[PDB]
């Protein structure tokens, strides 16, 4: 079992830029997809980006060049960081860890999550 | 390897799956 | 039973990547 725990959200200017983290906890497979979803209230859940166990990622096309995710260099803990924040970034953040195992099979696990609030005026 | 093979097509199967996801909300 | 599961998601990703080209302009 596995289980993560995010981080680095909350208010910010129109403007700013943050690096959210997520901490996973548990068992690394070897097989495995770290991902960033963003979900704002009523609206379906978006994935942002992934990152394999290699290093290997995955961009949403909208936020290619504005999104960047990455491990740190030496703890268990991925991060996304959101560069020039809009009003419409708004939401709350998820981190996911998913893959497959030939003992267990699929396995899926889900973050908390936490609320980014942008604001303007 | 075999491991990163499974693991990249598995990040292009969540991408795929959630771009599906949203388009189908969008046009259903 | 990795060979295997390469085969699988090949053809799921396919699928999906059929339904993403059908549902862009429908």
């Amino acid at each position: 079992q596995v289980q993560l725990q995010e981080s680095g959200g909350g208010l910010v200017q129109a403007g700013g830029s943050l690096r959210l983290s997520c901490a996973a906890s548990g068992s690394i497979f070897s097989i495995n997809v770290m991902g960033w979803y963003r979900q704002a209230p009523g609206k379906q859940r978006e994935l942002l980006a992934s990152i394999t166990s290699r290093g290997s990622t995955n961009y949403a096309d909208s936020v290619k060049d504005r999104f960047t995710i990455s491990r740190d260099n030496a703890k268990n803990t991925v991060y996304l960081q959101i560069n020039s924040l809009k009003p419409e970034d708004t939401a709350v953040y998820y981190c996911n860890s998913r893959g497959w195992t030939t003992t267990r099979g699929d396995y899926d696990y889900w973050g908390q999550g936490t609320q980014v609030t942008v604001s303007s005026g | 390897q075999l491991e990163d093979k499974v693991e990249e097509l598995l990040s292009k199967n969540y991408h795929l799956e959630n771009e599906v996801e949203r388009l189908k909300k969008l046009v259903g």
